[PDB]
RNA sequence: GAGAGUGGAAUUUCGUGUGGAGGGGUGAAAUCUACGGAUCUACGAAGGAACGCCAAAAGCGAAGGCAGCUCUCUGGGUCUCUACCGACGCUGGUGUGCGAAAGCAUGGGGAGCGAACGGGAUUAGAUACCCUGGUAGUCCAUGCCGUAAACGAUGAGUGUUCGCCCUUGGUCUAUUCUGAUCUGGGGCUCAGCUAACGCGUUAAACACUCCGCCUGGGGAGUACGGUCGCAAGACCAAAA
């Protein structure tokens, strides 16, 4: 493991690898399932899959790991 | 502010029933019975800590703890041996220093000498 | 010693049915030189659980108390309690300085 | 201790300074 | 002298204990109001 | 635990569920609950290593709760 | 103006299977369900959180098609809650398709008991 | 004494436990 | 929160005080620690051995999983009302 | 330990809010109240009266001299 | 510690309603079990074993060890005293007793678990690890055995040695919130000690009393002999 000593948390301990549009994933997977197979009458499902695809266009990879920074000169004040 | 059984007549034959010793413990009795057989051997009137005394406790202990311990208490039967031996070295004690004493606890308590 | 006989009934006995287990149990503590200071009645009480027994579950129970000066076998000699039809349950204590209210 | 006997029969020089009584708001 | 009155202060306890003992007494139960006893016991009932 | 549901608001009596579960520690024996049998010379083991993770953890908070309480007071 | 009688949803959680039972307010089963009488799932695996939440999905859209307006869930299992939050999520998104119809769940209840220090449990398998 | 040096111990008892229950059986 | 000292404990815990009792047990039913009220650990034993005494005297609940919550003076029963639910909302 | 002590500490066992003394920082020689309290009731243990009366009499002289310096107050605040 | 009573949860089995297709199990499977109706759901019955939460660097015991609750009987410990007594103490060869678990003997009991063993798999093989059945045993009563990494890998005792933070059980003083002093249990540390790691008022420090034990590795805790044991074996224990 790290190396013991001062304060460390991890930059991934936290809720950061759950990459998005999973639910929405299975959830037109459940679709296709009930409805053997097709793409018709549950477009809904589709729609909300696309833009949870749009979303994470729209969003970036972004995370606060300046934490540890943070801690260290605390210390040393 | 008066209780309720400041009204009544006390009665007394039922006070009576109540210190009878059917209705003691036996550790109650043990203590009663103690303090009787300290007061039989004691050399001055507030003397309870001389061999002699420590010796005749020790006797009455030993005989109660013999009758009444379970074959299987065998941690109780640590103890009982150890008042037997605190008992001989007691008697041990006063066989050297206080000749009189001894022969009286060993008279009155039926206990054998010893001196090997 | 001094002792507390705690008597949980079942809610269907009648108050001559309480009376003649009280009765029956005093009248055994007075036959081994013993006396009775005190009995009292906690009324209905509602129980924690079912308890359960021969005739059904019970989530009810009458709660009797008699406080006794007797001698120190009288637990084991009211073992017959173990075999008694009008009660849940019963316990023999030491008398506690506690209040119960 | 001759003198801080007699300086001890006086007000008080025992009063803590403001960074102590600082640091003990801090502990509690 | 103090074993004395070391022993005298506990016998005042003793003593004590069984005149307050024998002031309760009034309340206890006699065999013959033994029946008597229960039903106003019965009657009274304590709260829960 | 029984928990009533207000309006047909499933999330909110979900919440107050998980909520009594976990604050009557519940929870907490739940998660503990084992499938295998644990010797007693195991379990001393086990406490013995709680122990030393729940001294780290104290020590870090300690060391943490110093550090923002003397910032926050303005030193 | 004020019903009593509630139909029951019986929720199991176990390791390697999950049971949704459907009953009345006494205890008279109607319909059930297990992982594997699922139509789809063949083989494999059973232990997994899709399982439990089909399960509860197929016995959702069942519940529904037997006209039943107002349930109790009842749920059991030695795992974490959000594995039972995912159960009874997944029963009312059978029940209705997408939120939308109001909610049948009147009640919710965990019922899990320990043993009080009972049985010796299996010995640990050593892989 | 390391479980080095007691795997030697274990060795010289579990040939000897297995020639006393070879020959002291008959 | 409610300030319960050692000896309001030391005076007031007995299985007959199931009133007083009922403070120190959760809604599942189980024992609460010691560090949550406070009092002494002799306290905390007295109140252990009293509530354990009175749930095999059939007072207070083992566990109340499964069961309503243990209420002083409330039926431990399950009756149909206890899970009265109302349609007229819907 | 001073002799003063425990009269010091049973002024403590009354009104907390007496002076702003201990922040004023202006010397670490002049006496608060409580001291002062204590040195009157030690030095009228001293001259052999009692006990409570000297705790009474302290305290009598004390509300009187803080009501004077109230009222004094009120004539600065009068003319200001 | 021993005796006598008593409680509920859960597991297994059985019964009765409702219900109908699997359940169980794995890395994946199969044996197994189930339409003679299982698993699942409600109520009930029987039985054995262990006592959840409290709960732990807590407590008690010489050690081994000791956990639901009530009562009986009982051993030891702590505190306080202007009480007694008057060195009666420490250690302890040879001896005596106690002594996990497994094992043995006789009679009971048997839910769950499970040496042996049967089967299903894995594998090159698999006398295993995984799965499924499962005997002895694990439990009780009365005896035997006398061994454990029986470990703090630290014999028992006495005196002395800077402090800080907690905690068990008391007592005193309190000045409304804490101090003091005993008592055990922990953490850290000035010294000092240590091959080093570390120990550190519960020493592995500064000293002392008494006992046990060691004298290069292997051969070997083996051979022989004696004693003990129903056996299994145990204790003392070499040499080439
Ligand atoms: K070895
Ligand atoms: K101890
Ligand atoms: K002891
Ligand atoms: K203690
Ligand atoms: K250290
Ligand atoms: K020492
Ligand atoms: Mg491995
Ligand atoms: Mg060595
Ligand atoms: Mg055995
Ligand atoms: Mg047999
Ligand atoms: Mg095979
Ligand atoms: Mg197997
Ligand atoms: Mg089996
Ligand atoms: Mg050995
Ligand atoms: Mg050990
Ligand atoms: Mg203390
Ligand atoms: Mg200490
Ligand atoms: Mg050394
Ligand atoms: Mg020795
Ligand atoms: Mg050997
Ligand atoms: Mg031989």
């Amino acid at each position: 493991g790290r190396k013991a000593g001062n304060l460390y948390i991890n930059p991934k301990k936290l809720g950061n690898l759950a990459k998005p549009c999973m639910k929405e994933m299975v959830s037109f997977l459940n679709c296709m399932a009930l409805n053997n197979i097709k793409d018709d009458k549950c477009e809904k499902q589709k729609q909300l899959l696309s833009v949870c695809m749009q979303g994470q266009s729209d969003h970036k990879n972004k995370s606060w790991g300046n934490i540890n920074y943070h801690l260290q000169r605390l210390t040393r004040g | 502010g008066t209780p309720k059984y400041l009204l009544e007549p006390p009665k007394d034959e039922l006070v009576q029933t109540y210190f009878h010793p059917d209705n003691m413990s036996s550790a109650e009795k043990m203590k009663i019975e103690l303090a009787k057989v300290r007061e039989e051997f004691k050399m001055s009137e507030s003397d309870c800590g001389s061999a002699r005394v420590q010796v005749a406790q020790l006797t009455t202990k030993i005989k109660h703890l013999s009758s009444v311990l379970h074959k299987k208490d065998k941690h109780s039967k640590k103890g009982l041996i150890a008042m037997v031996h605190r008992r001989k070295k007691l008697l041990k004690y006063m066989r050297r220093t206080d000749w009189d004493s001894y022969c009286l606890s060993l008279s009155k308590l039926g206990l054998r000498d010893n001196p090997d | 010693p001094l002792y507390d006989c705690m008597l949980l009934f079942k809610p269907i006995i009648r108050k001559e049915g309480l009376i003649d287990l009280v009765a029956r149990i005093g009248k055994h503590v007075y036959s081994k030189n013993g006396v009775l200071t005190e009995v009292k009645s906690f009324g209905k009480v509602e129980l924690g659980y079912g308890i359960k027994k021969l005739d059904g579950r019970h989530y009810q129970g009458q709660l009797m108390q008699i406080t006794m000066m007797a001698t120190p076998n009288i637990n084991k000699e009211l073992h017959y309690l173990n075999k008694d039809d009008k009660l849940l349950r019963w316990l023999l204590v030491k008398h506690r300085d506690i209040k119960i209210g | 201790m001759h003198y801080m006997g007699l300086f001890s029969k006086a007000g008080n020089i025992f009063r803590q300074p403001r960074a102590m009584q600082a640091a003990n708001a801090m502990l509690q | 002298e103090f074993w004395r009155m070391t022993g005298l202060k506990r016998e005042e306890k003793k003593k004590a204990r069984k005149k307050l003992l024998h002031e309760q007494s009034s309340l206890w139960i006699e065999p013959k109001e033994l029946e008597k006893k229960i039903t106003e016991a019965l009657v009274d009932s304590t709260t829960l | 635990i029984r928990v009533k549901v207000f309006s047909g608001d499933l999330d909110k009596a979900l919440t107050i569920l998980q909520r009594k579960m976990q604050s009557s520690g519940m929870e907490r024996l739940i998660k503990a609950q084992q499938t295998h049998h644990i010797k007693n010379s195991e379990k001393k083991v086990l406490a013995r290593k709680n122990l030393e993770r729940k001294i780290k953890s104290i020590d870090f908070a300690r060391k943490l709760q110093s550090i923002l309480i003397k910032k926050v007071r303005g030193l | 103006n004020l019903e009593t009688n509630a139909d029951i949803i019986h929720i199991k959680l176990l390791r390697n299977n999950t049971f949704v039972t459907v009953t009345d307010s006494k205890g008279n089963v109607k319909c059930k369900a297990t992982s594997g009488s699922l139509p789809d799932l063949k083989g494999g695996r059973k232990m997994t959180s899709y399982t439990a939440d089909a399960t509860a999905e197929n016995i959702g859209r069942r519940v529904k098609a037997m006209g039943l307006k107002s349930v109790v869930v009842k749920v059991n299992g030695f795992t974490h809650f959000k594995k039972k939050r995912n159960a009874i999520v997944a029963f009312r998104s059978g029940y209705s398709n997408s939120r939308n119809d109001q909610n049948p769940i009147v009640y919710i209840e965990d019922t899990t008991r320990k043993a009080h220090n009972g049985c010796r449990l299996p010995r640990k398998r050593r892989v | 004494d390391s479980v080095k040096k007691k795997r030697k111990k274990k060795m010289n008892k579990h040939k000897y436990r297995k020639l006393r229950k070879k020959q002291g059986r008959k | 929160k409610a300030e319960i000292t050692t000896e309001e404990v030391l005076k007031k815990a007995d299985f007959r005080n199931v009133r007083f009792l009922a403070q120190f047990i959760t809604e599942a039913g189980i024992l609460v620690k010691r560090k949550q009220t406070g009092i002494s650990a002799k306290a905390q034993r007295k109140i252990a051995r009293e509530i354990k005494t009175a749930r095999a005297f059939g007072l207070m609940p083992f566990t109340t999983m499964g069961t309503k919550a243990f209420t002083f003076g409330k039926t431990m029963e399950n009756r149909d009302q206890d899970f009265e639910y109302e349609v007229i909302d819907d | 330990v001073l002799p003063e002590d425990p009269y010091v500490r049973r002024f403590a066992r009354k009104h907390p809010e007496a002076k702003l003394v201990e922040p004023n920082k202006v010397s670490a020689f002049i006496p608060d109240p409580a001291r002062v309290y204590g040195c009157r009731v030690l030095e009228l243990t001293k001259n052999g009266i009692s006990e409570d009366d000297a705790m009474s009499v302290a305290n009598m002289e004390y509300l009187a001299e803080r009501k004077e310096k109230k009222k004094a107050y009120k004539r600065l605040k009068e003319l200001a």
